[PDB]
């Protein structure tokens, strides 16, 4: 069966807070960056 | 061990393959409309069929073979099917609204009349009347089928269900032939637009409903249904009456009143 | 005293103004002298000392009303920190002005504005209340 | 193991969590798009380019905030986590179909991103009106991708609505009548009914747009006898119920949050609250043409839509007053969740009231398609729905995760957000009254002051959004494990611990009929 | 209404079969007769290039882009008129 | 026993307020932002024709 | 060594509510009076006074001589 | 509902039940403080005597605290009540929260 | 036009716009009163240590809080609907003018007697004459007679637009295949500005409307000189 | 003769905001009248009122397309 | 609510790091895009 | 035809720990692998297609 | 006109469906389909709450038509009282599956 309890009912690891910081940073930061890069992509076509 | 009566389902890949197949079909349509290619689309349609097949197979495994469909579970499925049908009614409603809007206020481009200048409607007393008698008759044979199943009569169930499906197939063949014979097309302004899209989604529902009946027919051949437990059959029957009733509204509105 | 995760289904202790008598004692296990104290509590309370009374109270409850209802200096941290981040936002605006925004249109130059303002006045823009109404056409100046 | 659990889930808590993750990621996208808007408008002139790129940004902003952030968080996230727990059900009725509602969302979002990458994107407004959205003024794949995106999100929500309705009607303890279910559960059921009825009508309308664009139908094209106005009616027949869909689960969480932090065992006037949500749900289907007061409609139609729109104030006023009456006499806990809720009550009321202004078609002639409309809906959405989501998130995060947030940080976050959204939207009322239109990349010089202030406010909200991420990181980084929760006797969702086990209510609750 | 027949003592399988073969299928047989009689190709109308008809705002994604999906040469003119 | 707020509250308030005022006053007045205030009582109308 | 008087002990929250809701009502009337004087009447009298002796031809003539019109020099 | 005197008598009787148990003691107090009133001295008198029969000194003190709390900013109430309770406090040997130092933060 | 830091409506130029100002003052007063009462009650609910947490009876105070808002709505709807029907009243115009939306400019047609029509485009920022308004000026203004009832007919030849002039209380969508009617009557000569008010693509922001109101005699000579 | 026209008057048949049908109907009436007059041996001048009304109301591009369509044999209205 | 003390306490310093890294992950990529806007707008 | 439901009930209730979608035996596994391959493959291909469509071909 | 060949639930129902059906025949409710009827709920006549473990969540609707349900864990041992109305409940642990 599955792991249960705090920090185990989630699809990401919270075992190491620094690795977690990196993941959260990539995850939220990719979301926030995407429109800027899409704008840039549109700008650079015509 | 649980002491309630509901079904905890085994973790399943079909939701994911279902969702991806929706991505492949919509991408595929886009690719087909804009980049002259059918490949994404065909792959989407294939995974879609595979998903439906396995998912519903599993539902049959869970119920007929494993016994998870207690009355509380069956009652849930009932509400599910009723709600689904309601959502399908509202979908059609939008097409009828489009039809009544254009045909009640025909614009100057049409000649300011309905049917538009240069449109020659099908005679509603011909094949469309036949189509009506076919669906109505299929509502009767499917009721005979239901009653036979409840009375425990295997042979007459199969006979009435077979008749029902033959009628569905008949309607479909008549409609294919009408589509081909029609002197107006989907590109003939709002008349052809409302006609083909409305009756076209309807024809699609007849095909789904007939398929659902065919599944019931094979499940019955394999003895899956009991005289009291046969929700797959009731659901297909509800869905069938729904398809019949939409036809009646199409007939009265578009073929008869809109001619 | 010590509360565990796997006790969530048990009656628990709380300090709340509106639930003065919680479902369990703050302290359930008793030392030897604490047991003797619970015995002495069965006789007249007048023979209990002040210290003993306080100790009975602290066996039963964790914080007094005065302790639980106390106010804190949290507001200073909250307000000060909010001002800090709002402050930090102005740095982002400064960066944006310097590196992202070009010059604004020439219609904001002072002479353009003076000319536009005369023209708005000549056209009696908002003459009832909004704009021209504020200009004295007789004395040729803004209404004092 | 990982794939079985997170890609093949049939568990309502895990699926809730996937929704919240998806919703939080969408929120970052929606925030970025809104900063692009406000950077373009932050000084007079052209920053990005002409109105096309600009309105591609505006259109994506709206779609992302509505379909990818708010609905998934409220309905998919909170609905899935809390509704089965609040009625003591072992899961949703259709646990596997529930998973497909989730997995339809990433593809739907991918289609939206695709439309903004191909050609020049869909710069149509989230309403996607023809003929601008047609195959001549928006040739190529962008609008078709947007339509298909909406189809997928629509299917996701219709199957979700069927799942919630069945679960709530069918899976309560046998002794629990519908008048013993919590207000949040009511709010989600009413939301699901509106979804079931309204999304298929949108689906019909956009399918007709799709066929006009690709199959030479002419539903919306005058040359074949169609009418662009028919699209507006089909869209708004969905779109007004849609805004009630966005706020109803928020009303539901506000009721729990306010009852909870007031130290109350129950919300004031329970049956009044059920009545008010039902009335609002029903009335929200008969007012759609208030979105159309300038298209040229008969005077009596306009009189009817003005009057029927206004009547909505009455059941909504019952809720606002019942929230105040729930606070009354409370042992008030000043928690971050409660601050969110108190801001909700006030700011939602403001935005509701400016909606009442707009309901008057006479005045709406002058306000329609101006920033007065933008100010109205951002009070109810970016303060209303968003505050309800933040309130709910901080209140229930310890249930979902088993960890606590730092309350001081959460209060700091609230304070920054509150200043930011008000700075952003309040000056837009002035811009609207004085005539600044919607969907402009640039404005006459007179409007410069309020636009500058408004952009500054949006930067302050950005700061609150970044701080939020840090705050969630800090909770997970520190691992303060929850011990005791108060008021479990009237908040069943907490009674199995934090986080609750994977399988809860394997043995159902015992409730006597008496 | 009440139709013009009777039974109602108990609607069962026997009754619904009675209706299937005694009423519904005979109706289908009658309409089939009626249809496979009033058929026969009616003479196609003069072609007039009305602008509200034969709409082409974008080529169809099949064939040469200019034929509808169930194009019938006999009865469906192109925007430039009937085919050869 | 004194918590974070007892020990740092006054400093976080004082220096947070000071920082926020300073950097907003600077941003508002020193970097070329055009606020476009009312001409009323400030602009002398000049001939344009 | 004086006793204290029995104070009011019941309905303190209700009493406070009543007092302040009645206060809120009085403030609302005072604001309605104020607003219907500093805003609504002010607006009607500004329009009324503006149009009382307004001469549209003289207004046009001033605009014309200032050179604003395409159709009138 | 009922008159003030009937309400008080009902609560006096509740707490005066000779064999009142610990659960009823708590249930009574925790219910009582939900109401919009500070309980009359006679009600508190009976609740304190119930604490005595249950051998629970600490709950007697907590009851006096909740009286104070229920008065909110009406600072005249709590000392009036203590004044009225004084013979009972002396008889039972109940020290007030103030005499115990429990009013200090 | 709007002026810097404007808070409210542009000054009314037509009797109808004046009517909307008074009706908005009336509604705004109600909005302030209700939202300030809500804020006040919130603060009242939150500023006491007195508590009352037991079950509160609701079916009494619900009357007040349904009847009072009902009365308030009727007090809004009454003047709202009076103005709505006023705006619909038969007036007999002296003149009919058409405007057609385009990407991205307006055309005007005055075809009562002669065949007059012309295009009206934004003056580019680089070509403004001194004191002209960025984004607002057009090359050819809509000259109209002041103090006269004019019927404006609005349509489009491409996508949706919307024809608006805030000072006159006007906004009428421009829909292809459709001919929408509104009436216009300026109490004063002058220049009255508006902007396209339906998203219509790349230059939506840059297709303004400028009305020039002058005496009938000047309007007639201008019309003739414009053929 | 009975004229002195300023613009098309209020017509109780088309009292609302959408005037599309007013334009259209007056266009058809003018051309119907024109055809009746040109045929039976009479004068087009009796058609004049319809001509003025439709000219006032109808966008130039509509009248112009309708005229091209009548010449082409594709006008969908009945004249 | 009551909770246990942090299992892995996050000190003032560690918070300053997570907060810096968090803000940077939002500010740097958008900043880079915005800063190079002109380079994009004509190239 | 004869009623063989009892045989299928025994097969699908076998206590072998298989999820229902694999419990029919080796063919379930094959059909699952075809489906998931087509879906994952098709999705990568749709991403390739977006990549292609995202750029002008002048 | 008539014949057979359709299995009945008695012959063909299986798994949990079959268990619910056989239990209902003996008048039993091991899968909690029905609402239990309250006893008077006194100390002497407590509501008897079956369970397969040593605690179970009770929800008490204290008075007919209350919309608020009071939820608590009921543990094996002495009768517990609803914290709102005091009615008594007693856990009666074990079995169901023989
Ligand atoms: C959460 C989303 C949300 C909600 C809840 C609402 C709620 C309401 N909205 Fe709004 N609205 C939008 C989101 C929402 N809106 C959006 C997104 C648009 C723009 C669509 C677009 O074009 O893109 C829009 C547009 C819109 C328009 C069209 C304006 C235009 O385009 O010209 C109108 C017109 O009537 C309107 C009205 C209302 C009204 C009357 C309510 C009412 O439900 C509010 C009722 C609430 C209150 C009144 C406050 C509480 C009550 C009291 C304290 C009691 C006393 C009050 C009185 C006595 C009046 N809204
Ligand atoms: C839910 C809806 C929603 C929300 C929240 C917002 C939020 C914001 N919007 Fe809005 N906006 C719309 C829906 C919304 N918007 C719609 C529908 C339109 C009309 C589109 C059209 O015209 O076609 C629009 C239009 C619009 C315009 C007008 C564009 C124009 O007319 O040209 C502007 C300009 O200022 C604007 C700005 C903003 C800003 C600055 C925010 C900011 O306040 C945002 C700050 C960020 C947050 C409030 C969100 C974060 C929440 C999360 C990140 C999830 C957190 C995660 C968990 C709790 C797990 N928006
Ligand atoms: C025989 C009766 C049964 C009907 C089904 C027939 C099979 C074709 C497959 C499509 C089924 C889909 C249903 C409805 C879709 C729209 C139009 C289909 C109705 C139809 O078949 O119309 C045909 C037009 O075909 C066309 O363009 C069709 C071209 C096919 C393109 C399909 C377009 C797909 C559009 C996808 C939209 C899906 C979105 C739905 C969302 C549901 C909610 C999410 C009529 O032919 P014609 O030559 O113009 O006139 C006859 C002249 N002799
Ligand atoms: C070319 C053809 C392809 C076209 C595409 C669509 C294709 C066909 C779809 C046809 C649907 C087939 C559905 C078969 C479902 C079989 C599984 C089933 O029927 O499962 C039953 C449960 O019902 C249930 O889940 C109820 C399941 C209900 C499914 C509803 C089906 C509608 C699908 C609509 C999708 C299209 C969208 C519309 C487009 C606008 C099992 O319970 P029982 O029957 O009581 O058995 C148990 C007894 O044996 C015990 O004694
Ligand atoms: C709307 C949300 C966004 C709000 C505003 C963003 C806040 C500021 C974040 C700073 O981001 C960086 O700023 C730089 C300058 O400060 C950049 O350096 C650039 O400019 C330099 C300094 O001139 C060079 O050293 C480098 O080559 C480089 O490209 C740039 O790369 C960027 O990452
Ligand atoms: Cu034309 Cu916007
Ligand atoms: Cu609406
Ligand atoms: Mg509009
Ligand atoms: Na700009
Ligand atoms: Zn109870």
């Amino acid at each position: 069966h599955y792991e249960e309890g705090p920090g185990k009912n989630i699809p990401f690891s919270v075992e190491n807070k620094w690795r977690l910081l990196a993941m959260m940073t990539l995850f939220f930061g990719s979301g926030f960056a995407a429109p800027f890069f899409i704008v840039r992509h549109q700008l650079l076509k015509k | 061990h649980q002491t309630h009566a509901y079904h905890m389902v085994n973790p399943s890949p079909w939701p994911l393959t279902g969702a991806l197949s929706a991505l492949l079909m919509t991408s595929g349509l886009t690719m087909w409309f804009h980049f002259n290619s059918m490949t994404l689309l065909m792959i989407g349609l294939t995974t879609n069929m595979l998903t439906m097949y396995q998912w519903w197979r599993d539902v049959i495994r869970e119920s007929t073979f494993q016994g998870h469909h207690t009355p509380a579970v069956q009652k849930g499925l009932r509400y599910g099917m009723i709600l689904f049908i309601i959502s399908e009614v509202l979908f059609f409603t939008g097409f009828f609204w489009a039809f009544y809007h254009s045909s009640l206020a025909p614009t100057p481009e049409l000649g300011g009349c309905w049917p538009p200048t240069g449109i020659h409607p099908l005679n509603p007393l011909e094949v469309p009347l036949l189509n009506t008698s076919v669906l109505l008759a299929s509502g009767v044979s499917i009721t005979w089928a239901h009653h036979s199943l409840m009375e425990g009569d295997r042979k007459h169930m199969l006979q009435a269900l077979f008749i029902t499906i033959t009628l569905g197939v008949y309607f479909t063949l008549l409609q294919a032939s009408e589509y081909y014979e029609a002197p107006f097309t989907i590109s003939d302004g709002v008349y052809g637009s409302t006609f083909f899209v409305a009756t076209g989604f309807h024809g699609l529902h007849v095909i789904i409903g007939s398929t659902f009946l065919i599944v019931c027919f094979f499940r019955q051949l394999k003895f899956h249904f009991t005289s009291n437990h046969h929700f797959g059959f009731e659901a297909a029957a509800w869905y069938w009456h729904f398809v019949d009733v939409v036809w009646l509204f199409l007939y009265v509105s578009i073929y008869w009143w809109g001619s | 005293s010590v509360v565990k995760s796997e006790d969530y289904a048990l009656p628990s202790y709380v300090d709340r103004r509106d639930y003065p008598l919680p479902d369990v004692a703050h302290v359930k296990n008793l030392s030897a002298s604490q047991k003797a104290l619970k015995e002495k509590e069965k006789a007249s309370w007048s023979s209990l000392s002040i210290d003993e009374k306080v100790e009975l109270y602290r066996l039963k409850f964790k914080e007094s009303f005065a302790e639980m209802n106390r106010s804190t200096n949290e507001w200073k941290t909250v307000v000060g920190a909010a001002m800090f981040f709002i402050g930090f936002t102005a740095l982002l605006l400064i960066w944006e002005k310097h590196y992202v925004y070009g010059p604004i249109p020439h219609t904001f130059e002072e002479e353009w504005v003076a000319k536009q303002t005369k023209r708005m006045l000549d056209m009696k823009v908002a003459p009832i209340q909004g704009f021209s109404a504020k200009w004295d056409y007789d004395k040729n100046e803004w209404k004092k | 193991m990982f794939i079985n659990r997170w890609l093949f889930s049939t568990n309502h808590k895990d699926i809730g969590t996937l929704y919240l993750l998806f919703g939080a990621w969408a929120g970052m996208v929606g925030t970025a798009l809104s900063l692009l808007i406000r950077a373009e408008l932050g000084q007079p002139g052209t920053l990005l380019g002409d109105d096309q790129i600009y309105n591609v940004v505006v259109t994506a902003h709206a779609f992302v905030m509505i379909f990818f952030m708010v609905m998934p968080i409220m309905i998919g996230g909170f609905g899935n986590w809390l509704v089965p727990l609040m009625i003591g059900a072992p899961d949703m009725a259709f646990p596997r179909m529930n998973n497909m509602s989730f997995w339809l969302l990433p593809p739907s979002f991918l289609l939206l991103l695709a439309s903004s990458m191909v050609e020049a994107g869909a710069g149509t407004g989230w309403t996607v009106y023809p003929p601008l959205a047609g195959n001549l003024a928006h040739a190529g794949a962008s609008v078709d991708l947007t339509i298909f995106s909406l189809h997928l999100a629509g299917v996701s929500s219709i199957l979700g609505a069927i799942n919630f309705i069945t679960t709530i009607i069918n899976m309560k303890p046998p002794a629990m009548s519908q008048y013993q279910t919590p207000l949040f559960v009511w709010s989600v059921m009413i939301t699901a009914v509106l979804l079931l009825l309204s999304l298929p009508v949108l689906a019909a309308g956009i399918t007709m747009l799709l066929t006009d664009r690709n199959l030479n139908t002419t539903f919306f094209d005058p040359a074949g006898g169609g009418d662009p106005i028919l699209y507006q009616h089909l869209f708004w027949f969905f779109g007004h119920p849609e805004v009630y869909i966005l706020i109803l689960p928020g009303f539901g969480m506000i009721s729990h949050i306010v009852t909870y932090y007031s130290g109350k065992k129950e919300p004031f006037g329970y049956m009044g609250m059920v009545w008010a949500m039902m009335s609002i749900g029903f009335l929200g289907f008969i007012v759609w043409a208030h979105h159309m007061f300038t298209v040229g409609m008969d005077v009596d139609t306009r009189a009817y839509f003005t009057s029927a729109t206004m009547i909505i104030a009455i059941p909504t006023g019952v809720k606002v007053f019942s929230w105040l009456a729930t606070l009354h006499g409370g042992n008030i806990k000043w928690s971050p969740a409660m601050m969110w809720a108190l801001g909700f009550i006030f700011l939602f009321t403001v935005g509701g009231l400016t909606g009442i202004v707009l309901a008057n078609s006479s005045l709406d002639i002058v306000l329609h398609d101006t920033y007065y409309v933008v100010a109205h809906f951002h009070y109810v959405l970016s303060m209303g729905a968003v505050f309800a989501i933040m309130g709910g998130f901080v209140h229930w995060f310890p249930l979902f995760s088993g960890y606590t947030l730092n309350d001081t940080w959460a209060k700091i976050h609230f304070a920054i957000m509150f200043v930011g959204v008000n700075m952003t939207f309040f000056p837009q009322h002035f811009l609207g009254l004085s005539g600044m239109p919607r969907r402009y990349s640039d404005y006459p010089d007179a409007y410069t002051m309020w636009n500058t202030i408004s952009s500054m406010g949006s930067f302050i909200s950005l700061t609150a959004v970044m701080l939020m991420v840090f705050i969630i990181w800090e909770a997970f980084a520190s691992k303060r494990e929850v011990l005791t929760v108060d008021l479990t006797t009237t908040n069943l969702e907490w009674l199995n611990g934090c986080p609750p086990p994977y399988h809860t209510f394997e043995e159902p609750t015992y409730v006597n009929l008496k | 209404a009440s139709a013009a027949k009777g039974d109602h003592g108990g609607t069962g399988a026997r009754t619904w079969r009675f209706l299937t073969f005694g009423l519904a299928l005979p109706s289908v047989a009658l309409c089939t007769l009626n249809s496979w009689l009033h058929s026969g190709h009616r003479e196609r109308p003069a072609f007039i290039p009305y602008h509200h008809l034969r709409i082409r705002t974008k080529p169809f994604s099949w064939g040469d882009g200019n034929h509808t999906f169930f194009h019938n040469p006999r009865v469906n003119p192109l925007p430039t008129g009937y085919e050869k | 026993a004194p918590d974070f707020h007892d020990k740092y509250g006054n400093a976080v308030l004082a220096s947070g307020a000071t920082f926020c005022v300073a950097v907003w006053v600077y941003m508002a007045t020193q970097i070329g932002i055009e606020w476009n205030p009312s001409p009323v009582g400030r602009v002398t109308p000049k001939e344009w024709r | 060594s004086t006793a204290l008087a029995k104070p009011q002990m019941r309905g303190l929250l209700a009493r406070r509510l009543r007092f302040h809701i009645v206060g809120a009502f009085m403030v609302s009337l005072g604001f309605a009076t104020f607003y219907k004087f500093a805003v609504a009447e002010k607006r009607k009298k500004a329009y009324a006074d503006f149009y009382r002796n307004y001469d549209s031809m003289k207004d046009f003539e001033e605009m014309r001589k200032a050179g604003i019109f395409q159709s009138a020099k | 509902h009922e008159t003030d005197e009937e309400f008080d008598a009902r609560w006096v009787t509740y707490f005066n039940k000779p064999d009142i148990d610990a659960w009823e003691l708590r249930k009574g107090m925790n219910t009582l403080v939900g109401y919009d009133l500070v309980p009359e001295p006679k009600i508190i008198d009976a609740a304190l005597r119930a604490c005595r029969r249950l051998n629970d000194f600490a709950s007697a003190v907590r009851i006096l605290e909740v009286v104070k709390d229920k008065a909110g900013p009406h600072k005249e109430i709590y000392p009036y009540v203590i004044q009225e309770l004084r013979p009972t406090l002396n008889e039972l040997g109940i020290s007030t929260p103030e005499e115990l130092g429990l009013d200090k933060v | 036009m709007a002026y810097p830091m404007q808070l409210g409506f542009q000054d009314a130029t037509s009797p109808i716009m004046e009517e909307l100002l008074h009706f908005h003052d009336h509604t705004l007063m109600i909005v302030f009163l209700i939202s300030s009462l809500v804020l006040y009650i919130i603060s009242l609910m939150l500023t006491t240590k007195l508590t009352h947490t037991s079950t509160m009876d609701a079916q009494e105070v619900e009357t007040i809080w349904t009847i009072l808002p009902a009365i308030i709505l009727i007090l809004i709807a009454l003047p709202s609907l009076r103005i709505l029907y006023m705006m619909d009243e038969i007036n007999n115009p002296s003149l009919t003018v058409k405007t057609m939306g385009h990407q991205w400019y307006w055309s005007y047609e005055y075809t009562d007697y002669e065949d007059l029509s012309f295009d009206s485009y934004m003056i580019p920022t680089s070509e403004l004459k001194p004191g002209e308004l960025r984004l607002l000026e057009v090359d050819n203004r809509v000259v109209l007679p002041m103090e006269m009832t004019i019927r404006m007919l609005v349509s489009s030849e491409d996508v949706l637009h919307s024809w608006a002039v805030p000072s006159l209380g006007l906004k009428t969508d421009a829909i292809p295949g459709r001919l929408n009617q509104t009436t216009l009557m300026s109490s004063r000569p002058g220049l009255y500005y508006g902007q396209c008010s339906e998203i219509c693509g790349s230059n939506h922001s840059f297709m303004p409307i400028v009305l020039e109101l002058v005496p009938l005699k000047y309007f007639e000579k201008w019309s003739a000189s414009m053929l | 003769k009975i004229k002195n026209y300023q613009t098309a008057p209020f017509d109780s048949r088309f009292p609302n905001q959408n005037q599309t049908r007013n334009c259209w109907q007056n266009y058809l009436d003018f051309h119907r009248c024109e055809k009746a007059m040109t045929a039976k041996g009479g004068d087009v001048s009796v058609c004049e009122w319809y001509r003025r009304v439709y000219k006032s109301l109808c966008p130039i591009s509509w009248v112009s397309t309708w005229d091209d369509r009548r010449a082409e044999g594709t006008f969908p209205g009945k004249i | 609510i009551t909770a246990k003390p942090a299992k892995t306490p996050t000190s003032p310093k560690e918070q300053a790091i997570g907060l810096s890294v968090t803000f940077l992950s939002f500010l740097l990529p958008a900043g880079w895009v915005l800063y190079h806007l002109d380079n994009y707008k004509k190239s | 035809f004869e009623n063989r439901v009892a045989e299928k009930q025994k097969l699908f209730q076998e206590d072998n720990g298989l999820p229902v979608h694999l419990k029919g035996g080796a063919t379930d596994n094959i059909l699952y692998r075809v489906t998931m391959t087509l879906c994952l493959g098709g999705t990568l291909y749709s991403l390739y297609c977006l990549g292609w469509a995202s750029f002008p071909h002048k | 006109a008539s014949g057979g060949g359709v299995p009945t639930d008695e012959e063909q129902a299986t798994g949990l469906e079959r268990e619910v059906m056989l239990a209902a025949r003996k008048g039993q409710d091991p899968y909690n389909i029905l609402a239990p009827k309250a006893t008077s709920g006194t100390k002497e006549d407590p509501n008897l709450v079956p369970s397969i473990t040593n605690k179970r969540i009770v929800g008490c609707i204290c008075e007919e038509d209350n919309s608020t349900v009071i939820w608590f864990w009921l543990h094996k041992g002495e009768a517990q009282r609803c914290p709102s109305c005091g009615t008594h409940y007693k856990l009666v642990p074990h079995q169901l599956a023989h």
